[PDB]
C-alpha cells in the first residue's frame, strides 16, 4: 500500500529504532461548487 | 632432485623436493623455510 | 612400476594433493571476492538505468 502519489514513475549498532514520524491518512478536498 | 639433497640424506629427500618442485616450484618450501617469496 | 618408483609417487601426488588444496582454497577465496564485486557493479548499473528511465 504506498500513500501519496502513485504514478508509474515512483515504481522504480545496539540502540532501539524508533519508527519514523509518518502517518497513515492524508487530506483531500473534494469540490462541487462553482 | 639434485645431488647436494642426496648428500644431505636419503633419496626420499629428493623425491620431497621434486615433489615441491612439480606442485609449486618450491615456492611454499622457499617461503616457508627462508621467508622470501619467489613468486609475490 | 618396480618397488620405490610407486612409493616416490604416491608420496609426491599426496604431497602435490596438500599444496594444491590449499592453493585451491585461495583461488575460491579469489572467485568468491570476483563474483561479490561483480553483482554489487551489476546492480548498480540496473539502478542507474532505472534512474535514467524516470529522468
Amino acid at each position: 500500500g504506498q500513500l501519496g502519489i502513485t504514478s508509474p514513475t515512483t515504481a522504480l549498532d545496539g540502540y532501539r529504532r524508533l519508527r519514523p514520524p509518518v502517518v497513515a491518512n492524508l487530506a483531500t478536498v473534494k469540490f462541487t461548487g462553482s | 632432485q639434485t645431488n647436494p639433497f642426496y648428500d644431505i640424506g636419503g633419496v626420499s629427500l629428493q623425491n620431497a623436493i621434486g615433489a615441491n618442485i612439480q606442485a609449486d616450484g618450491a615456492n611454499e618450501l622457499i617461503n616457508f623455510t627462508t621467508g622470501v617469496n619467489t613468486n609475490a | 612400476m618396480g618397488g620405490a618408483a610407486i612409493g616416490g609417487i604416491l608420496g609426491g601426488v599426496q604431497l602435490v594433493a596438500g599444496i594444491s588444496q590449499a592453493n585451491s582454497q585461495a583461488n575460491a577465496q579469489r572467485q568468491s571476492l570476483q563474483a561479490q564485486a561483480q553483482t554489487t557493479v551489476d546492480a548498480s548499473r540496473i539502478r542507474q538505468m532505472e534512474i535514467l528511465q524516470a529522468r
